[PDB]
RNA sequence: AGGGCUACACACGUGCUACAAUGGCGCAUACAAAGAGAAGCGACCUCGCGAGAGCAAGCGGACCUCAUAAAGUGCGUCGUAGUCCGGAUUGGAGUCUGCAACUCGACUCCAUGAAGUCGGAAUCGCUAGUAAUCGUGGAUCAGAAUGCCACGGUGAAUACGU
């Protein structure tokens, strides 16, 4: 099929399309489509079948959320369980990789303490 | 994340405790004035007491502890109750 | 059922002889594997009930018998006749075929759990394996809306006692937890 | 204030050169970047721990007169406040109160 | 034998064996009573140097000054 | 010696980056000044997705080098859709400086990817090379600038009246 056989987006020119397909951003999106010999300067729509059917396979190399995003998660879930000062800080849900806190947690945590309760 | 020495990393002060222990096995845990360190297999299965800045907290070393820094596995500050709300302490 | 063919052909004589038994249904014989799975109630809209249904689905293709909160008394509360745990008393010869992976190399799943000890099966040779993580059938997808932890697996036995219990569960093979 | 914190610095500078210099530079070749699968010598840190006393990451600056610990100027050996007063009194040549 | 539920049960024939006859079991330590490290091998390569730089074919004996290259 | 200085729930002062179509996206393309540099800055070389890596000229500074200004222009491109902006966060791998990057670094990179759709009441700076914006360079500096200091591009509205 036209679409990548794993999962669904649609439309737009091929180059932007693989982070729409998912799990591969721009650097992999140029290189992966180019290795297959598939253009950036085309609609998703027009694709000759030898490019698409090969695209459905040439994708199959890389990311699918079903095991992968869960697995990359399960590595963190283990970290959250492991007994580390690095993971413990992932458990409480503050910034923990880079930052410290005067007032700097909205990116990680979403809101400040909210509402009337 | 941030990454490690581009050469060894082993730290040898806590090795300096470990090197007479390591083939002696199970006893009173190693009190570390050296939390800087990595953790790897040579240190597996001993109980290495990790300086929090004032007192050593035992970490028993196992597979997960091939990973990473030693200190990384273990507290220094008492990060408290969420929002600085609690009326007990755990010294 | 090849585990049970292994038991018919190889294990029944091994066990008979070594324990000195005189009659074939005097000898050990592994019975009726059963499960539970306890849900954190069904939830206000019966969604943790759906979560009982897919997890059962993972290692029995059926539907649950579905056990009900007969009495409801203390802290999980109310209803005193609404659905709770997810029991299957599995089919026979087929259940013994399931036994070919069903607590044998269920091991790539395992991370430890409170059961499977050659000391803490009960003083009646009856035991309950609370597994946590699902066996894997090989078909498509692994988004099941998962309920992460499930499945106490209660193996039942021709066993009344300690000696028939460790005849099974240990050296019948598969091994207990080391 | 605390003549001792300034003194604490001086012994590390005399030892920076005296003990360390011939053992210092040893890291990059035989320990760090250039020792990959050339032995790697997995006992370097223990050696250099007394040199923790000495090693340039473990010593700074301070003003050579009054020893202020912040805002040094390498050109002079002094620091922000104390340098300007020496300039005010003309005691550096060529150092006019600037105008452009 | 009620013929109307239970849709699959056996269809691979239960192939698992070692690593190699579809999916894994490995060793006599196939009782897996611990978690996942997610962090050991190959960074820990059997050795304790955590990524020294890109390969030289020289690798001299002692010491250096990097910005003089003499 | 190790922690701490750096916590975090929250409120406040300052600067940052953007919310787009004057625009963002790709290639190609043009002209800066001022500086700093011997235990330092460091080309060319050959590797490396990149940071960098290694080899080494050269420099002793209007000589070499840091160091290629960038925005702007030129063509293609997206077509208002929280996106092709923004990219914080967060996983993993990677470079690096250094007794030592875990508490607590800087930097590359791959993947993923939030809020933000011109901002109450209130409120600040501004008259000319100024405002606005683009980038450059250095002092502190082992390492570690969003800030400080200075440098130059492109370069405005308007003040009727007290």
């Amino acid at each position: 099929a036209r679409i990548a056989g794993i999962n669904i987006p649609d439309h737009k020119h091929a180059v932007i399309a693989l982070t729409s397909i998912y799990g591969v951003g721009k650097t992999r999106s140029k290189a992966i489509l180019a290795a297959a010999g598939i253009a950036e300067d085309v609609k998703i729509s027009e694709l000759s079948e030898g490019q698409i059917d090969t695209l459905r396979d040439e994708v199959a190399k890389f990311v699918v959320e079903g095991d992968l995003r869960r697995e990359i998660s399960m590595s963190i879930k283990r970290l959250m369980d492991l007994g580390c000062y690095r993971g413990l800080r992932h458990r409480r849900g503050l910034p923990v990789r880079g930052q410290r806190t005067k007032t700097n947690a909205r990116t990680r945590k979403g809101p400040r303490k909210p509402i009337k309760k | 994340p941030r990454s490690l020495k581009k050469g060894p990393f082993i730290d040898l002060h806590l090795l300096k405790k470990v090197e007479k222990a390591v083939e002696s096995g199970d006893k009173k845990p190693l009190r570390t004035w050296s939390r800087r360190s990595t953790i790897f297999p040579n240190m597996i299965g001993l109980t290495i007491a990790v300086h929090n800045g004032r007192q050593h907290v035992p970490v028993f070393v196992t597979d997960e502890m091939v990973g990473h820094k030693l200190g990384e596995f273990a507290p220094t500050r008492t990060y408290r109750g969420h929002a600085a709300d609690k009326k007990a302490k755990k010294k | 059922a090849k585990l049970h063919d292994y038991y018919k052909d190889e294990v029944v004589k091994k066990l008979m002889t070594e324990f000195n038994y005189n009659s074939v249904m005097q000898v050990p014989r592994v019975e009726k594997i059963t499960l539970n799975m306890g849900v954190g109630e069904a939830i206000a809209d019966k969604k943790l009930l759906d979560n009982a249904a897919a997890d059962l689905a993972a290692i029995s293709g059926q539907k649950p018998l579905i056990t009900k909160a007969r009495k409801s008394v203390a802290g999980f509360k109310i209803r005193q006749g609404y659905p709770i745990g997810c029991k299957v008393t599995l089919r026979g010869e087929r259940m013994w075929e399931f036994f070919e992976r069903l607590i044998t190399i269920a091991v790539p799943r395992i991370r430890d759990f409170r059961g499977l000890s050659a000391k803490s099966f009960d003083g009646r040779g009856n035991y309950s394996m609370g597994v946590r993580e699902q066996i894997i059938f090989p078909e498509i997808d692994y988004d099941k809306v998962d309920r992460v932890r499930g499945l106490d697996i209660t193996i039942t036995t021709t066993a009344k006692s300690d000696e028939e219990g460790r005849a099974l569960l240990a050296a019948f093979d598969f091994p207990f937890r080391k | 204030a605390k003549q001792s914190m300034k003194a604490r610095e001086v012994k590390r500078v005399a030892l920076a050169d005296k003990y360390f210099a011939k053992r210092a530079e040893l890291k990059a070749i035989i320990s760090d970047v250039n020792a990959s699968d050339e032995d790697r010598w997995n006992a370097v840190l223990k050696l250099q721990t007394l040199p923790r006393d000495s090693s340039p990451s473990r010593q700074r600056n301070r003003c050579r007169q009054t020893g202020r610990p912040h805002g040094f100027l390498r050109k002079f050996g002094l620091s922000r406040i104390k340098v300007r007063e020496a300039a005010m009194r003309g005691e550096i040549p060529g150092l006019k109160k600037a105008s452009w | 034998m009620k013929k109307d539920i239970h849709p699959k049960y056996e269809e691979i024939t239960a192939s698992c064996s070692c690593g190699n006859v579809m999916k894994i079991r490995s060793t006599v330590g196939h009782d897996l009573n611990l978690d996942v490290c997610s962090k050991c091998h190959p960074f820990f390569t059997g050795k304790q140097r955590d990524v020294a730089t890109g390969g030289r074919v020289d690798r001299f004996n002692k010491r250096f000054n990097i910005p003089g290259s003499k």
